[PDB]
């Protein structure tokens, strides 16, 4: 599913602040990463990202094509394509925790600045 | 015989705009008596000083294409501009290449007159409010600024694919577009930092008068994410000197004029 900047943002707000990277820095993010679309499955390299996050199965869920990762998030890859992020984000924060911020190259260079933009005011 | 008013009394404004009915060129073509082979027209009640070629990158494709034109057509000859139509069609199975193809047009288009604005636009974007002129500006023009796309929004401040457009001064300051971007994503955010890097800054309708509409497709297997362009948008400072205009090279297979537009397929190369 598309969502919104603000659907992604009010989903996410656990992740706010975690490893030094804030809501808006995410929201940025997300949009060059996946356009927002839960479903965004890219697979280049021998290897798949999958969903908001792009969490790829080389070292992140298992998927059925490259079975046996280290699957450090402890998930199926599939798992990463519905509508409920809980998982995504745990397992987002994992990848944050071990590799950090530049897992997603969307980061450095378009937002590194103008982040405002990128604020939900929505309740 | 006197010069176009600044604002066409032609404009309607805001038009409905579907995909849901099919098209016949030939009826396009019947309901276009103006248009003149090759996809040109110079309005001959005033005289636009809007000399603008409008380019298509393009690849199998051809019922986009249709409506494109359908809607296009009846469009910009209400806004009284000095236009011509060209799909850049490119040949081969190596990934796309939009902004390539958007030098290639540029080239040629040239070959046919003295073009002073280039619009560059994906067949896919339609606009849906004529008063969101498809023509040049002081600064470089971004035009699909509220695509349904991103709910009838900007999607972020430095967004500018979809549909542009560039005086040639403008593009000729920025050594044209990069020629390196083969696969999908970032070539759009590249030519972004050039317009930057030189000084310019990006013109806009407002959310309103800048609605458009774009006809949603199936996945391209031939223009996959491209894998590099994450490291490519970084260096636009120092690749847009040796990336452009000044190193376009390619092949023109065929020039094919059509009554409503002009083809040009090429080879283009492969990702070197
Ligand atoms: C991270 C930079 C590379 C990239 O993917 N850029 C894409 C653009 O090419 C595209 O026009 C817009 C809208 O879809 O989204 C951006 O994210
Ligand atoms: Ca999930």
């Amino acid at each position: 599913t598309e969502l919104t900047k603000c659907k992604v943002s009010h989903a996410i707000k656990d992740i706010d602040g975690y490893q030094g990277i804030s809501l808006l820095e995410w929201a940025c993010v997300l949009f060059h990463t996946s356009g927002y679309d839960t479903q965004a499955v890219v697979n280049d390299n021998g290897s798949t990202e999958y969903g908001l996050f792009q969490i790829s199965d080389r070292f992140w869920c298992k998927s059925s094509e490259f079975p046996e990762s280290e699957n450090i998030c402890g998930i199926s890859c599939d798992k990463l394509l519905d509508d409920e992020l809980d998982d995504d984000i745990a397992c987002a924060k994992k990848i944050l925790a071990i590799k950090g911020i530049d897992y997603w190259k969307a980061y450095k260079p378009m937002c590194s600045e103008k982040l405002e933009q990128w604020r939900c005011e929505k309740p | 015989l006197t010069a176009c008013p600044e604002e066409s009394p032609l404009l309607v404004g805001p038009m409905l705009i579907e995909f849901n009915i099919p098209v016949d060129l030939k009826l396009v073509e019947q309901q276009n008596p103006k248009v003149k082979l090759g996809g040109r027209y110079t309005p001959m009640d005033c005289i636009s000083p809007h000399k603008v070629a409008i380019i298509i990158p393009f690849r199998n494709r051809q019922e986009h294409l249709k409506y494109w034109l359908y809607y296009l057509h009846p469009i910009l000859q209400r806004q009284q501009l000095d236009y011509g139509i060209y799909v850049i069609n490119q040949a081969g199975e190596s990934m796309f290449n939009r902004a390539k193809l958007l030098n290639v047009g540029f080239k040629e288009a040239l070959k046919d007159y003295d073009y002073n604005c280039f619009v560059f636009s994906d067949v896919d974007l339609i606009p849906m409010n004529d008063h969101n002129t498809y023509r040049c500006f002081s600064q470089p023009r971004h035009i699909s600024v509220a695509m349904d796309k991103f709910g009838f929004s900007l999607p972020y401040v430095q967004y500018f694919g979809g549909v542009s457009a560039l005086s040639k001064q403008q593009f000729l300051s920025i050594n044209g577009f990069p020629n390196n971007y083969w696969g999908w994503g970032g070539e759009d955010d590249d030519i972004y930092n050039r317009l930057a890097f030189r000084g310019m800054s990006v013109s806009r309708p407002n959310a309103v008068i800048g609605k458009c509409r774009m006809i949603r497709h199936s996945r391209d297997k031939k223009n996959e994410p491209n894998p590099q362009r994450f490291d490519r948008i970084a260096h636009t400072k120092e690749t847009m000197l040796s990336d452009g205009l000044n190193s376009l090279t390619y092949m023109v297979l065929e020039v094919q004029r059509y009554p409503l537009y002009t083809k040009i397929t090429v080879d283009i190369g492969t990702p070197s």
